[PDB]
């Protein structure tokens, strides 16, 4: 028989609309013909049109659970094309907040997953420690998601004083939030029913299909972008890679648990570390001068108003940049034919491998596991489709 | 003046839990079964 | 006075199941660190009354019905079959004192199954078919071990009247001497009542694009009407079968005040189960009822039949 | 009586509230599967022996309770041995 | 450095053996749940009076557009037309030409408040403090074509909001 | 007669505001938002906004994202079948009038190309107490309404 998947659950859900079509028989599933397109907004197009500043929103609405993940990718992208390197008190901005951003998706995925699979209650209690993550978010760019805050040369703006203190606040409970969210899925047998030995992927096939992040270490493979082809100031932060030993949905959650954990870890030694300097490459014709440079010096003047009309110019190449983002592998191709407009631009989001590869891991499990499954792979469609 | 910017206090912040903390209670599988059977043999009584 | 004594027990029913949607609204609400209704009414004690006005002058979803006599039968049977079963609950007086009591309570839970099935026959839908035949087959499945257990805590009482499982908890609670089954109790009514963890109806229905209501707004809050006067009923039948309540013949209504704050707290456990898991798989749900309950319904059932002549506590038979 | 006027009183109150809910309403103008059908069947089965066992209240009274409890409990093995007899032949499964 | 999340042997002794057990048939960790569901039933709720109390937002809120003015009374806009360049979205759309009294002043400023996507590249890009995304956010209109903003609109914004505003930029200002 | 018929309509208005389940239609990055709504902050469920509403027990379609032109003629078909009295809430510049991606080849220019919408919540996205404004506006809209008073006078 067959058999067509529901849009979206008939709860607030975020990760966009899927037509999965089906083929079963009884209560096996035996082929998974997901139906996609139903966000693409031929972003990777739109981009062509815009000048590299102009483009930068366009990632924050991709993973639109990952925001200044994706600004960091892109960023980053440009600024190797440009040649430049921005100041170290942004880069430990820019960690600080990925990882601030890695929590916030984190709470995403795993609190639907248990949401979708019935259990609703720590979505609520998780979305109380979005709503304050939220407002770091606010604080700094002024808007509560998509900053647009992260951009080539560094950051827009230095931290308002008394932000610090506040993520410290935050920071010194949340491990107690993980606590109580372990307590009620970690050790029940119903979440265990739900997720063990489900979904599994060998770590041969999860190389060769696409797959990325907690997908492969889930596996048992050793790997993490952030510690083996580091950016930033990844290389400064001391951290545990997460891996699992069954490459199943339950090892899949410990992971992405753990690596939460971890994320606070890391946001630790940011608040420690965080030297005093400048935020954005002290080089103009990059990066805007600061209002007071502009209103009162000639040369500033005249590089705001380029900037901000023409934007600056990009050395020809072409370039490919990936980041360990909450979701996993998140890359652009970026081509750069010397103007200030870049003239192709690839988005590589980990969930279009990830989802391409369901009807993989859906043989020989039943109608209610592709839930789980979809779940596992945590997939917006923002990225899928772009 | 002064520079003046977000910055960590004098001497850092206070040390951040992060590892996982679920502490163990309740009695063992000798006792709970005890306790269960004890409950029975009274109610039969 | 009889005709009124059926309205004094009627409308008092239809009332609860109304602000039993408020409390599990709210129970929920707080143990999700938010608040629930507190807008429409001070406490949300309106809302109820909004909501049933509401869904009473909503448009009535046309029925593109196969049999227009099963489509209507479904919710008359539902709700018919739910008041019915609260004739016979000595509370501590029952409505009908009833000889044969229990059997009656298990011979007419036995018929709630016709709606659901009823219901899904006239949906002139293929989907909604499936998921009536899987309701079903989870119903009836669970109503093996209610029928095992029940008549096992009846050895301990010797009649199958309603109001002698007052006079045998006189001493003690029947969950002393029966815990085990006091537990698959629990949660065999659950299961029953398709309550969380074991709402796979709607659990199913989410996913399948095609399996829809079927039924315009009025006539479907009379299903839900019907789902929760029995999920409340289950809960006062629990309370009368393991938490026995002392009766004063003369100051019955102190019987009335205990008894009806352990049903409540029964219920109100029911919403905090809802709070707290995942749902189970369909097969998984199979599989905890015909290889984990009954296994264990049938070996206790055995015990329950020797245990009393062995320690020589036969219960009298009238 | 008393019980024929309770039963009458239910479903003529059922029968009211759907019929004006399905009609007052309305003045507001704007692939078999054999797997189900085995658990059907031994739910049946199972059904029939629970309608044997249900007398066991009654039956404790005797003064032949040698007998009787070798009966209860033959019955009950029995219905032990269905499900077992079910299980290890995969009558149980769903895959 | 790495960890393993779920690579641990349970031990086979009897004693830990019937702790499992007894964890199976007693449901020993699903009554650990309910105690979590339980204490969080006790705890106050993070819910908030709307509208009678008001999320926290930062000067930096990026809200409802309006354009300025000098003490004066002058408009701060010169028709540069530098946010109008920048815009992500098309969203604005400017005519200009001289003021009878010469000035070099705007004869059109729309923006599309459903084109645009409440960036504040504008606010960054303008030179003169003219055009800024405000602190109100509670808009919300009946129709489409009232979320196509004019010129007297934005400028009726910002004579409405100037008070919220301008405290706004003297918070803000020695970021930027 | 006429106070008879005003009255009325207070009631049926009250419990209609009062009773609102929505479906949520969580397109894109808007969906979070609408989530955030839900969330304790906010709790849109003390409203008498249920959390969780079936498309055939809905009263309001919010459009919480792009609407692309492959999934324009679902989102059609889901209001339709959707019982009256029946509302749609745009959320967000793209289902106000397409958003950042107005320009492009593959998505509806706004949602009211294809629906009737009642309320349109500005933002990139919306906060979620400025959709919870929104929402609370087609509460005072439903108020207004005097079906009766309009029958009595036909
Ligand atoms: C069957 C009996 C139905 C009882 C009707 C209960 C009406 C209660 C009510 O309207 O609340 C007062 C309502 C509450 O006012 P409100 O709903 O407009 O707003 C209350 C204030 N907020 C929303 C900020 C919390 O008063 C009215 O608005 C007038 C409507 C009266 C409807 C009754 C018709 C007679
Ligand atoms: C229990 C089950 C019963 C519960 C009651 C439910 C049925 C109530 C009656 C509804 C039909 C009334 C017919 C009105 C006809 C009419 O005037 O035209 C409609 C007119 C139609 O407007 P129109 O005539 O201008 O036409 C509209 C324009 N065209 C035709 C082009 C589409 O107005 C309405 O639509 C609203 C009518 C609301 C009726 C309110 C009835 C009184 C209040 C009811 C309270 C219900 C209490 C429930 C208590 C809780 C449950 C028990
Ligand atoms: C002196 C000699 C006397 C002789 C008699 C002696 C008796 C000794 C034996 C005593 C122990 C018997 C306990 C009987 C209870 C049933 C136990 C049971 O069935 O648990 C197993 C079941 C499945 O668990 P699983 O981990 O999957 O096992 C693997 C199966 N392959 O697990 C489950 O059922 C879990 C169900 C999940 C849904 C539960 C949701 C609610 C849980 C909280 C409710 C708490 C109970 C409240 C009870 C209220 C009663 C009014
Ligand atoms: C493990 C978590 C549980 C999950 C499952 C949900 C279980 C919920 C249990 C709810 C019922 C608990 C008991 C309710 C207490 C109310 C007690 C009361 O009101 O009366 C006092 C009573 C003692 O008196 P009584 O019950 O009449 O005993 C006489 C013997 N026939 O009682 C004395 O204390
Ligand atoms: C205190 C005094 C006593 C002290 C000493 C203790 C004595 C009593 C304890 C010893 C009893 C012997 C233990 C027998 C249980 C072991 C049976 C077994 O191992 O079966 C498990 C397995 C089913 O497991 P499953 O995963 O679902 O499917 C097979 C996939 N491998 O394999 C199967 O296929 C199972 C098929 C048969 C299942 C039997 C079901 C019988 C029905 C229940 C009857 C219970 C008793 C009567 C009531
Ligand atoms: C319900 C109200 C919440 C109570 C608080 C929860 C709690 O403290 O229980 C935790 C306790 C420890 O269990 P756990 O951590 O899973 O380790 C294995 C067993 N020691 O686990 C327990 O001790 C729970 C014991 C449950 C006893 C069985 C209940 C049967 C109900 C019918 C009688
Ligand atoms: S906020 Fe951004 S999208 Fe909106 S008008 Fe200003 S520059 Fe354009
Ligand atoms: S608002 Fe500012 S940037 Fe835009 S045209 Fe006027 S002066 Fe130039
Ligand atoms: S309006 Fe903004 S937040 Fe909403 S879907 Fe469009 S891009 Fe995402």
């Amino acid at each position: 028989s067959n058999l067509t998947l529901n849009f979206g659950p008939q709860h607030p859900a975020a990760h966009g609309v899927l037509r999965l079509v089906m083929e079963l028989s009884g209560e096996m599933v035996r082929k998974c013909d997901p139906h996609i397109g139903l966000l693409h907004r031929g972003t990777e197009k739109l981009i062509e049109y815009k000048t590299y500043l102009q483009a930068l929103p366009y990632f924050d609405r991709l993973d639109y659970v990952s925001m200044m993940c994706n600004e960091q990718a892109y960023s980053l992208a440009v600024e190797k094309l440009l040649n430049i390197r921005p100041p170290p008190r942004a880069q430990w901005i820019r960690v600080l907040f990925g990882e601030i951003t890695r929590l916030l998706n984190h709470i995403m995925a795993v609190t639907t997953h248990a949401l979708d699979i019935g259990a609703m209650t720590p979505f609520f209690w998780m979305f109380e420690e979005r709503e304050k993550m939220f407002e770091f978010y606010e604080r700094v760019s002024g808007a509560r998601m998509h900053a647009a805050y992260v951009r080539p040369g560094g950051v827009h703006q230095d931290l308002p004083l008394g932000l610090m203190d506040d993520i410290y606040e935050f920071s010194k409970n949340f491990s107690l939030r993980i606590d109580e969210l372990e307590e009620m899925l970690t050790n029940n047998r119903i979440w265990r029913n739900r997720t063990v030995d489900i979904g599994i992927v060998t770590a041969e096939d999860a190389l060769n299909y696409g797959f990325s992040g907690v997908m492969l270490r889930g596996s048992g493979i050793q790997w993490d972008l952030r510690k083996t082809q580091p950016y930033d100031v990844y290389d400064q932060v001391e951290f545990d890679v997460p891996i699992g030993s069954r490459g199943d949905c339950y090892d899949r959650y410990l992971c992405r648990v753990e690596e939460m954990r971890q994320s606070i870890r890391i946001i630790s030694q940011c608040l420690n570390k965080m030297p005093p300097g400048e935020i954005k490459v002290d080089d103009a014709k990059v990066s805007p001068p600061k209002r007071a440079e502009m209103k009162t010096s000639m040369e500033s003047l005249i590089h705001h108003f380029k900037l901000y009309t023409e934007g600056y110019q990009v050395p020809p190449g072409a370039t490919y940049t990936a980041i360990e983002a909450p979701k996993g592998e998140f890359g652009v191709y970026l081509v750069s034919d010397g103007s200030s407009r870049p003239y192709r631009c690839k988005i590589k989001a980990p969930g279009f491998a990830h989802l391409a590869g369901l009807d993989k891991m859906s043989k020989g499990h039943m109608l209610a596991d592709v839930v789980a499954i979809i779940g596992t792979q945590d997939i917006v469609f923002g990225e899928v489709d772009r | 003046s002064k520079v003046k910017q977000d910055m960590p206090p004098v001497g850092g912040y206070g040390p951040i839990d992060y590892k996982r903390n679920l502490p163990r209670r309740g009695l063992s599988g000798y006792s709970m079964f005890a306790v269960g059977i004890g409950a029975l043999l009274f109610g039969y009584w | 006075m009889f005709m009124i004594n059926i309205l004094m027990l009627i409308i008092p029913i239809l009332l609860a199941v109304a602000f039993l949607t408020l409390v599990e609204r709210k129970v929920l609400g707080y143990m999700q660190l938010r608040k629930g209704p507190n807008v429409v009414g001070p406490y949300g004690l309106l809302q109820p009354i909004a909501d049933a006005i509401k869904l009473f002058i909503k448009e009535p979803l046309r029925p593109a019905t196969s049999s227009a006599s099963m489509f209507i039968l479904a919710p008359i049977m539902a709700l018919g079959l739910a008041l019915t079963m609260w004739i016979p609950l000595p509370m501590p007086y029952p409505l009908i004192n009833m000889n044969l009591g229990v059997l009656f309570m298990l011979a007419m839970s036995s018929l709630a199954v016709y709606s659901i099935l009823w219901s899904g026959w006239a949906s002139n839908s293929k989907y909604a078919l499936i998921g009536a035949l899987r309701a079903v087959a989870q119903t009836i499945s669970y109503e093996v071990t209610l029928a095992i257990i029940l008549l096992s805590v009846l050895l301990m009482s010797g009649s199958f009247t309603l109001s002698t499982l007052i006079t045998t908890q006189e001493q003690m609670w029947l969950i002393l001497p029966a815990w085990p089954l006091a537990m698959m109790w629990f949660i065999s009514t659950l299961a029953e009542t398709n309550r969380a963890p074991f709402d796979l109806t709607e659990g199913e229905s989410e996913l399948v694009s095609g399996f829809n209501v079927e039924y315009a707004a009025g006539p479907f809050a009379l299903f839900f009407m019907a789902e929760y006067a029995n999920i409340i009923m289950m809960n006062i039948f629990t309370a009368i079968l393991f938490l026995g309540t002392s009766h004063n013949p003369h100051m019955p209504e102190l019987y009335t005040i205990n008894f009806t704050i352990k049903s409540l707290l029964l219920t109100m456990s029911f919403l905090w189960i809802r709070a707290s898991y995942p749902r189970f798989r369909y097969d998984q749900l199979m599989h905890l009822l015909w290889k984990n309950f009954l296994p264990l319904t049938l070996a206790l059932c055995m015990w329950h039949v020797s245990l009393p002549i062995l320690t020589s506590g036969i219960p009298p038979q009238t | 009586m008393n019980l024929m006027l309770a039963l009458l009183t239910n479903f003529t109150l059922a029968t009211l509230l759907v019929i004006i809910a399905f009609w007052l309403p309305q003045l507001n103008v704007y692939p078999f599967s054999m797997k189900f059908f085995l658990v059907a069947i031994t739910f049946l089965l199972f059904d029939l022996e629970i309608a044997l066992l249900l007398p066991l209240p009654w039956a404790s009274q005797t003064a032949n309770l040698n007998t009787m409890l070798t009966m209860a409990l033959f019955l009950i093995i029995l219905l032990a041995v269905s499900l077992a007899y079910e299980w290890t032949q995969k009558g149980l499964e769903w895959t | 450095t790495y960890k393993y999340v779920n690579l641990r042997e349970p031990s086979m002794d009897m004693k830990s053996v019937t702790d499992r057990a007894a964890q199976t048939l007693l449901w020993t960790e699903l009554i650990r749940g309910l105690g979590m569901t339980l204490s969080y039933l006790f705890r106050e709720p993070a819910t908030i009076n709307y509208p009678f109390e008001k999320g926290p937002l930062s000067p930096r809120f990026r809200g409802e557009h309006a354009l300025r003015r000098y003490p004066s009374g002058e408009e701060r806009c010169i028709a540069c037309k530098l946010c109008e360049a920048v815009c992500p979205a098309q969203a604005i759309t400017i005519e200009a030409e001289p003021r009878a009294d010469g000035s070099r002043r705007t004869t059109r400023y729309d923006i599309d408040m459903t084109k645009c996507i409440y960036c504040g590249f504008c606010q960054e890009a303008c030179p003169v403090d003219a055009i800024v995304e405000g602190p109100n956010f509670e808009f919300s209109t009946e129709t489409h074509e009232e979320l196509l903003y004019n010129k007297e609109k934005l400028l009726n914004n910002g004579d409405k909001w100037e008070a919220e505003i301008a405290a706004n930029i003297q918070a803000d200002y020695l970021y930027r | 007669g006429e106070y008879v018929v005003a009255k009325l309509d207070d009631l049926i208005n009250w419990a209609r505001r009062s009773s609102l389940w929505p479906m949520t239609f969580g397109l894109a990055c808007c969906a979070v938002e609408m989530m955030h709504m839900a969330a304790p902050r906010y709790d849109m469920d003390r409203f008498g906004v249920v959390f969780r509403a079936s498309p055939r027990q809905s009263d309001v379609m919010i459009v919480a994202g792009t609407l692309t032109n492959k999934m324009a003629p679902a989102l059609r078909k889901v209001y339709d079948q959707m019982p009256e009295p029946r509302y749609v809430v745009s959320m967000g510049s793209c289902a106000n009038g397409g958003g950042y991606y107005h320009y492009s080849y593959s998505v509806v220019r706004g949602c009211d190309r294809i629906v009737p919408v009642d309320i349109y919540v500005p933002g990139c996205p919306p906060t979620a107490e400025a959709l919870l404004y929104g929402i609370l506006q087609l509460q005072k809209k439903i108020k207004r309404e005097k079906r009766l008073r309009i029958w009595y006078r036909r």
